[PDB]
């Protein structure tokens, strides 16, 4: 066995190859104190990982190390991979291989980087980083298909054919779910609520996550919203007081559809995807439109799957099936489909190694990983 | 490959699945210790008669078959000289690979290009049909094989010639 | 081979459990017998065999002071991961609260629990815990005179780099 | 085959692969023909430590050591040679009673083929140096290896029968007066 | 690699080191080469002298051919008399060496490049006999076919340069013709050299490189080659022939088409070799095809989980 | 040395093929005789156009043993001669009106005939195995292994 | 046999060593590693070797090492090596040139029949010696060629970059029963060396600047606690070494404890391995104990070094002392018992200035002798009996 590690921007999710899930899933955090520490003793620590910083944070300034798919912070990314081997899997890194993961269109550096601490600080044995969409592949039973991935920090389209990726119609878009945290926090100020802390910023996340919805038609929910009662309901806070909203439900999840909601020139994750299809060849567009696949954590908005085949359908001729698929696991598809690809017998050759890495330095990723 | 392959392939298939009826038997020479008996021969009562499949006289298979063991031999196609290098060279190669075959032999019997033994421990720990599909799929294709090859080494000396000839 | 304990060859020595309670030398409050200020003792032998022992990854264990000296050797990495990047003076007040901190002992998470006995009886655990805070505090203090040699504002780098090199693969 | 086993506890662990494993090859070069030839010989063994290695020729090359010696740099004959030497220095009218009773015993006699080899290196070798290669006498030679399923325990089954012929008879033993009063001199009792 | 180097690199090597060496140390270095060619590479007086000497089978026919006065041209004062069991000699002194370091550059790969050097005066008489038919021929065209017919027999070069090979070459106004009688002796190069030879001579017929020298092919001699004594036209020898054109020996061109041509055998005999390499790397890729068949007669079970080095796992 | 002497060979004599199979109860020129009587009516059997009667004819005895190679190979050559001049749409009505020793004696006959390509045609011994396994089963070639060595 | 100089090719798991047979040196000496790839199929002709092959690292090729703790285990990168060997270094055609080869006393007959095939089918060699390799290492151990100056009996102890191997040879012949090996050789101090300035979080601990600092600045000291007390005692025991970039810019690296703790790998294994355990000095002792009793002066009298990691500075001294105390505590314990001295034994422990190539050179003098060409396999050998005829083993004791 080896170790699968999809250290994403907002959840690290890790486990083995072969499981049917992760077995580590925790917030990409790392936490330290923002108060007079007064008691002696007490059990106090220097700083904070994952749950334990998310179940102390009204006392802790909150940062992710990962930011838009790159890493800020290696020092606090040191203490978040240490928190998954020693505390959150319970294994020694130094007897097992670790499949890793990261978004296209990163940063050579961070592909380095991460390959050094994996050999020279974690001591494993062999590694490899994967594509986070060709592993959501994988997931999919599929070998073909365009491949929607939207986590915490970034969105991509990666569309393969037959097991070949078209590397010149990979899109990116720094924009996924921390984008729509930030932007629900600037808009629940309009209704009377200001969550300000990077600890308020989590509870704002948590209503996000079970409150907000993609409208099948914005400006129809918009006006159904502004005539009736029936969009609205409500949250409980952790001090017990009430939140109430309503279109702020679909005005969130809907600057994924509208970027210029913040701010941004860019096309939604719809016309993305189109663009991203009409990059490549003319006659792999037909089994790519049948095979849009939806994964991440921002891809769990009730009616989005409803809603991208709703766009894609008036972008693409009338004269074609599109198909969106949305498994209820593609919260996992990037950690499901790598524990398939490191239990194959091919990818067992495919491994950087401790003796290869030792004879060419951190380079050695770059020659083959891709 | 199989048109021209067919009647023969056939006659092969049949005559190994009805081979491969193995059994665990020990020795009746040596005690507490097993032996493929067909490999050593001692003691006859338990050989079947070797049986031949043949297409033409170049292309054959010896078929010699015992209580816990097959041994199954054969001659391939080889019409010219490029042919008896590159098959030579090929079952050297796929003998060399014999521990992950399980059922191939290290060295052919003299007079046959490549063999196999198949043991009881197969036919128990294996998928014996799936065994002779193997070698059913080996024979239609060695030939398909073998003539790439030489359409390989051809296109290489057309390289070397190009890239010779072409920097006076 | 690794370097074993030259007190292995003191005979009716004090113990606990099956840990030596090996002559000291310390200004600590504690159960242990005051060692001579002329002579090397078991804290002295522990930080000079440390750098060497810590590279060998096999062990034979001779009797009781050689438990006394691994548990030494494997406080001695703890030291070394918790002194990292701080004054003199910051150094001596944290290490002394990781020796001051509640920890467990032999027969309680403890590492070694195949190796060293129970205590051997509910008395015998209270003077075991007594002697090993005052062991630890004082290899703490001992070790940062080393460490904290040439200058005293940053710990040496010919100590820090011993910080991942794990005793035996085990830790506290 | 660049496997290890230098470590105090994986003595023991060959010691039971062996044990497991290893046979003595009846026909050398059959067993070479079948190790050269064929896979048929390979086999796994899976380490307590869950580590799998493949064994091959290894299974009857090890115990070939007790019937070549020089394969571990021994310069003495092996077994068949040893015996055959033993009984052929035994006088006339006792030889065809030591050949009728090669009585085995101990565990390393418990290889899978070793009274089988054992049997036919002995006639094999009164073939070569009695008859110097005549096959006329050779059907008149009787060898008898004995070749008990206990024989590994055939010691303490023998002490144990011993042990009781002799629990009456209390003058048999050294005994503790007897030692304290001699001193080793009491061990004269114990044969020549 | 594609092509081979014309020099000899071990001598490249060895010079360009010690004519930058601050401190040049002893040697004495038979090398070989190819065509059972060898050099000597010693210090027999000095350390700070370089006796580099040759040894080749068909120096005494090459000196029939001009080549002390080429070799002289060449090496000037650098010559030397011959060492015992060689053939040709240099002395080079290393504190006697040019001035500069692209000087001491082309000394080193001159020396280096020497068994080319001894092997290009036949070719070199060729070129320039060739320039003289060609100036003749230019003053009377109808007199031109009776100059080439007498130079087809009286300015004939044969170099019997290895027991299986003999380069024979003639001027004529127009072209060098170079004849290569060609042997491979060892069984499987035979066979494989039999593709290599055919595919050459085909490759010229294809648009791409019909820039190139005309080549031909059989396995009778060219007629004008047929009476040289040691061709023999039964005994296994096949013959390429090249026509070089006046524009394969243009003065831009002349010393790259005489290096180019002396290795054209070796080229097909190191191909014929590496091209085992190749059908190897082909057939255990099919090897592994034929894996992916028998492994489904693997009937399908879990194995317990491993860590790297294959000790046993206990968790998930 | 010692370990290269055959004493087996001589100490314990094992089974010879005539223990496990019995004895031919005919003398060498009393079978010679016999297919000499049915090689002409199988030639005939030709020449009138009637060669699945001729097989018929030919199959109602068969030589065996090791004294016999020269009327075996005789008994052969006319086996496949038959074989050869016979229709293949006959083929599938024949076979199914044979007994099953009938059977088992073609399925070996044909199976002699493939061991030798230089003297027989093995396209035509092929399309005879192809239809024989097809309509009478595998346990034809099983008896086949199991026969007689002298066969 | 041809009148031709056989050609020797030492191939080894760190350096390959190229010539031809009575030679002053090597023609080359250069990595065992090939650089490889990673509408005409070519890619299989596109590959480097040696020190050519370091240079293709930035031009994107994958290096490799084919041989590995001893033993070649990669056969389509050794043929491409041994191609590129014979046809761009050598500048040889085999079918001229009887060759010495090499490999190390375990290898598999796996190994030699390999090698055989690719060397009489791919290169079609008039024929082919395969050296037992520290046996040739005693022979560069003369002082001349001359039989005088011979000493056919000592203990040899190779160490190169892959493994190392103590070889008892007694009147000439080899006592294969006798051979150790420690599987810890030139490569597990570099990496050692490598780790060392990995966790001091050095600027550079790239490969090539751990093997430097092996050759320029570690060395085999008396006992590692009292020398890392010297390293308190005297400053000037941390030397600075100036390193450049892959990417071509300076560096400067402190090095420390690693200089004496490296070397140490060999005298005390438990530093780098969980699987070999026994020190090379008592190491030594097992090899000459298990050797029969009339051999074992004249193998303590002669105790050989060779291969490259042997050079470290005090390591035959170390080796020497070691030993010597292993030998005399085992002498001293039967004087004690008996009553009376003995006359010892001498220890002595070889360092010679051919030392760095000796196998090289012992093949190159063994290769010269008048009947060298009666005890290769013949191309004709081959053609009857195919690789099979190198497939028995030399060195140790065969059943059949
Ligand atoms: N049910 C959900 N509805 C909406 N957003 C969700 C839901 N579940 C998770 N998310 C959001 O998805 C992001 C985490 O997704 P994930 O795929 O794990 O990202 P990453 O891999 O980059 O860390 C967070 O912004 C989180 O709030
Ligand atoms: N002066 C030296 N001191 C210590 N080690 C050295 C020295 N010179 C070379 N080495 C080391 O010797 C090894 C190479 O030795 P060599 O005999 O050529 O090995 P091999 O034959 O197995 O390839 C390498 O690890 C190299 O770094
Ligand atoms: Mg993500
Ligand atoms: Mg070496």
């Amino acid at each position: 066995t080896a170790l699968v590690c999809d250290n994403g921007s907002g959840l690290v999710k890790a486990g083995f190859a072969g499981d049917d899930a992760p077995r580590a899933v925790f917030p990409s955090i790392v936490g330290r104190p923002r108060h007079q520490g007064v008691m002696v003793g007490m059990g106090q620590k220097d700083s904070y990982v994952g749950d334990e910083a998310q179940s102390k944070r009204g006392i802790l300034t909150l940062k992710y190390p990962i930011e838009h798919g790159i890493i800020t912070n290696w020092d606090d990314m040191e203490k978040i991979w240490h928190h998954t081997f020693y505390n959150e899997l319970r294994v020694a890194p130094e007897e097992h291989p670790t499949l890793l993961t990261e978004a296209p269109l990163n940063p050579k550096a961070n592909r380095e980087k991460m390959t050094q601490i994996m050999f020279e600080t974690f001591n494993v044995p062999a590694m490899y980083v994967a594509i986070q969409a060709v592993l959501s592949l994988y997931a999919s039973g599929r070998t073909t298909g365009i491949v929607l991935d939207s986590g915490d920090g970034v969105t991509h389209n990666v569309p393969i054919y037959e097991g070949y990726a078209l590397p010149h119609a990979i899109m990116r878009l720094d924009l996924a779910g921390r984008d729509l945290t930030d932007y629900l926090m600037k808009i629940l100020t309009e209704r009377g609520y200001s969550f300000v802390t990077t600890a308020e910023r989590e509870i704002v996340r948590d209503i996000k996550e079970k409150l907000c919805y993609v409208a099948l038609d914005f400006e129809n929910e918009m006006a159904t919203a502004a005539s009736s009662s029936s969009l609205e309901k409500s949250y409980e806070l952790p001090d017990g007081q009430v939140i109430t909203i309503g279109n702020e439900r679909f005005r969130c999840p809907e600057t994924l559809f509208q970027p210029s909601f913040i701010g941004m020139e860019s096309a939604g994750i719809h016309e993305t995807t189109y663009n991203s299809i009409m990059k490549c060849d003319i006659d792999i567009r037909k089994d790519l439109y049948a095979n849009n696949v939806m994964s991440g954590g921002t891809t769990m908005y009730p009616g989005i799957a409803d809603r991208m085949q709703k766009e894609i359908t008036a972008l693409a001729p009338s004269t074609m099936k599109i198909k969106i698929i949305a498994p209820p696991e593609r919260k996992y598809s990037v950690w499901i489909g790598g524990s398939i690809l490191a239990s194959l017998s091919t990818f067992q050759q495919m491994w950087i190694t401790k003796q290869e890495y030792d004879e060419a330095g951190p380079s050695i990723v770059h020659r083959k990983c891709f | 490959m199989s048109n021209t392959l067919r009647p023969y392939l056939n006659a092969v298939r049949s005559t190994l699945t009805a081979s491969l009826a193995l059994e665990e038997f020990s020795s009746e020479i040596v005690e507490r210790q097993s032996q493929p008996e067909v490999e050593v021969g001692r003691s006859p009562e338990i050989l079947l008669k070797p049986l031949v499949v043949s297409r033409n006289e170049q292309e054959q298979c010896l078929i010699e078959s015992s209580v816990n063991s097959v041994r199954f031999s054969i001659r391939i196609k080889q019409v010219d000289e490029i042919e008896r290098i590159l098959v030579r060279k090929f079952m050297q190669f796929l003998m060399g690979r014999a521990e992950s075959f399980f059922i191939l032999r290290r060295k052919p019997v003299q007079g046959y290009d490549i063999s196999f033994l198949i043991t009881n421990y197969h036919t128990e720990e294996m998928l014996k049909h799936k065994l002779v599909d193997f070698i059913i799929e080996f024979m239609e294709e060695v030939d398909a094989e073998i003539s790439e090859m030489k359409l390989f080494l051809n296109g290489r000396a057309r390289l070397v010639a190009e890239t010779y000839l072409s920097c006076f | 081979p690794a370097y074993h304990s030259s007190f292995l060859s003191l005979t009716d020595v004090p113990t606990t459990g099956n840990i030596a309670m090996l002559p000291l030398k310390t200004k600590f409050r504690g159960p242990a017998y005051p060692a001579d200020e002329s002579q090397m003792d078991i804290i002295d032998e522990c930080i000079g065999l440390f750098r060497a022992n810590c590279f060998f990854r096999n062990f034979e264990i001779k009797g009781p002071a050689d438990r006394t000296l691994i548990y030494g050797t494997l406080f001695i990495s703890e030291c070394l991961g918790r002194v990292n990047g701080l004054n003199y003076r910051d150094a001596e007040r944290q290490l002394n609260s990781l020796a001051l901190e509640n920890f467990s002992i032999p027969g309680s998470g403890f590492p070694l629990n195949a190796l060293y006995a129970p205590p051997l009886s509910p008395q015998d655990a209270e003077i075991m815990r007594t002697y090993l805070t005052q062991f630890r505090q004082e290899l703490a203090y001992r070790l940062l005179s080393h460490v904290y040699a040439t200058e005293k504002d940053h710990p040496s780098k010919w100590w820090t780099c011993f910080s991942k090199r794990r005793f035996m693969n085990k830790a506290l | 085959k660049g496997y290890a086993f230098n470590r105090t506890a994986d003595f023991e662990t060959v010691r039971e692969m062996k044990e497991k494993l290893c046979y003595v090859s009846y026909d050398l070069e059959l067993d070479h023909k079948l190790s050269e030839e064929t896979t048929v010989l390979m086999r796994n063994y899976t380490l307590p430590d869950g580590r799998v290695i493949k064994v091959g020729s290894e299974r009857y090359e090890c115990p070939e050591c007790l019937f070549q010696p020089h394969l571990v740099g021994s310069e003495q004959p092996g077994l068949s040679e040893f015996i055959f030497d033993t009984i052929q220095a035994a006088d006339v009218d006792i030889r065809k009673y030591l050949y009728r009773a090669i009585v085995l015993s101990g565990g390393s006699s418990m290889y899978a083929g070793l009274p089988s080899r054992l049997e036919k290196e002995i006639k094999q070798l009164w073939f070569e140096r009695v008859l110097h290669g005549d096959p006329a006498r050779l059907p008149n030679f009787k060898v008898k290896i004995e070749d008990a399923p206990r024989r590994r325990h055939a010691v303490f089954i023998g002490g144990a029968v011993l042990a009781d012929i002799m629990a009456q008879n209390d003058h048999m033993w050294v005994s503790k007066a007897e030692w304290e009063e001699y001193g080793v001199r009491a061990l004269d009792k114990l044969g020549p | 690699m594609l092509s081979l180097d014309y020099n000899n690199i071990f001598i490249y090597e060895l010079l360009t080191e010690r004519f930058s060496s601050e401190n040049p140390s002893s040697i004495d270095q038979v090398v070989t080469d190819f065509d059972g060619v060898t050099f000597h590479i010693s210090t027999p007086e000095e350390k700070t002298k370089i006796l580099i000497s040759l040894s080749m089978k068909c120096y005494p026919e090459l000196v029939n051919y001009g080549t002390l006065d080429l070799l002289k041209q060449i090496y000037g004062a650098y010559v030397h008399e011959p060492e015992m069991g060689y053939n040709f000699s240099i002395l080079i002194d290393l504190q006697q060496l040019p001035a500069t370091d692209e000087e001491k550059e082309q000394l080193a790969m001159s020396i280096s490049m020497l068994k080319r050097n001894v092997l290009a005066a036949p070719f070199h008489r060729a070129f320039t006999k060739q320039a003289e038919l060609a100036d003749l021929a230019r003053k009377d065209p109808e007199n031109a076919p009776m100059l080439d017919k007498q130079a087809t027999s009286q300015e004939l070069m044969a170099i019997h340069y290895r027991d299986e090979e003999t380069i024979v070459l003639w001027p004529e106004h127009d072209r060098v013709t170079v004849v290569f009688s060609t042997k491979f002796r060892e069984e499987t190069d035979r066979i494989f050299g039999k593709v290599f030879l055919q595919e050459f001579v085909d490759a010229r017929r294809r648009p791409a490189i019909q820039t190139a020298p005309q080549v031909l092919f059989s396995y009778d001699p060219p007629l004008e080659i047929r009476d040289i004594q040691g061709i023999q036209k039964g005994d296994d020898f096949g013959f390429v022939t090249f026509v070089l054109f006046e524009r394969h020996f243009t003065p831009q061109n002349r010393e790259d088409c005489i290096s180019h041509i002396q290795v054209f055998r070796n080229t097909l005999h190191f191909h014929i070799k590496a091209s085992k390499a190749y059908m190897h790397q082909r057939m255990r890729k099919r090897v592994a095809d034929f894996q992916k068949v028998l492994n489904r007669a693997k009937p399908d079970v879990e194995l317990e989980r491993k860590t790297a080095t294959g000790r046993s796992f206990v968790r998930a | 040395t010692f370990r290269t002497l055959d004493v087996d060979s001589i100490t314990e004599p094992v089974l010879t093929e005539q223990d496990i199979f019995p004895i031919r109860n005919e003398t060498a020129e009393q079978v010679q005789a016999a297919v000499s009587q049915l090689i002409p009516q199988a030639r005939s059997a030709i020449q009138t156009g009637n060669a699945l009667q001729g097989l018929k004819t030919l199959l109602s005895y068969v030589p065996y043993g090791n004294d016999v190679q020269e009327v075996r190979t005789q008994y052969l050559n006319a086996f496949v001669d038959v074989l050869s001049n016979i229709r293949a749409a006959d083929i599938p009505a024949f076979v199914k009106e044979c007994s099953t020793e009938e059977i088992d004696n073609i399925v070996n006959f044909i199976y002699r005939g493939l061991a030798n390509p230089q003297a027989y045609n093995s396209s035509v011994l092929l399309n005879w195995h192809e239809k024989v396994v097809e309509i009478s089963g595998i346990g034809c070639i099983v008896r086949v292994l199991n026969s007689r060595p002298d066969l | 046999a041809s009148f031709n100089v056989p050609i020797i090719m030492d191939n080894g798991t760190g350096y390959s060593k190229l010539g031809y047979a009575g030679n002053d040196a090597p023609s080359y000496v250069f990595p065992t590693v090939i650089a490889t790839r990673s509408k005409r199929a070519t890619e299989d002709l596109d590959f480097f070797i040696g020190n050519d092959a370091l240079k293709k690292a930035s031009a994107g090729y994958s290096l490799d090492y084919p041989i590995r703790h001893g033993q070649i285990e990669n056969w389509d990168h050794m043929e491409r090596f041994w191609q590129q060997s014979l046809f761009k270094y050598l500048r040889c055609e085999p079918e001229d040139h009887y060759f010495l080869l090499t490999e190390p006393p375990l290898n598999p007959p796996e190994n030699r029949e390999n090698t055989a095939e690719i060397m009489f089918e791919s290169f079609n060699c008039a024929g082919l010696y395969i050296a037992v390799q520290a046996v040739l290492a005693l022979a560069a151990s003369w002082t001349s060629s001359k039989v005088t100056d011979r000493s056919l009996t000592g203990t040899v102890v190779d160490s190169g970059d892959g493994v190392t191997h103590i070889i008892p040879v007694a009147e000439g012949y080899v006592i294969g029963s006798s051979i150790k090996t420690m599987p810890l050789a030139g490569r597990d101090v570099t990496y050692f060396v490598q780790s060392l300035l990995r966790d001091r979080n050095e600027p550079d601990s790239s490969l090539k600047t751990a093997e430097r600092i092996k050759e320029e600045c570690c060395y085999v000291c008396p006992d590692i606690v009292k020398e890392f007390s010297r390293f308190d005692r005297e400053p000037d025991r941390y030397l600075k070494y100036a390193s450049e970039s892959i990417t071509g810019h300076s560096t400067t690296i402190d090095v420390g404890f690693e200089r004496f703790l490296a070397p140490e790998i060999f005298f005390n294994p438990e530093i780098a391995s969980s699987d070999f355990l026994t020190p090379l000095p008592e190491l030594v002792d097992n090899v000459v104990q298990s050797s029969p009793i009339d051999v074992r002066k004249g193998l303590y009298k002669n105790i050989v070094l060779s291969g490259g990691s042997t050079l470290f500075k005090n390591f035959g001294n170390r080796l020497q002392r070691d030993l010597k105390r292993i030998v005399d505590e085992r002498i001293h314990r039967s004087e004690m018992l008996s009553g009376a001295k003995s006359g010892g034994v001498d220890v002595n422990v070889i360092s010679h200035k051919r030392q760095r190539n000796a196998v090289w050179f012992g093949g190159s003098l063994l290769a010269q002798t008048p009947e060298f060409g009666s005890y290769c396999h013949t191309k004709a050998d081959y053609e009857e009996y195919g690789a099979s005829i190198a497939r028995r083993y030399q060195i140790f004791g065969n059943s059949l």
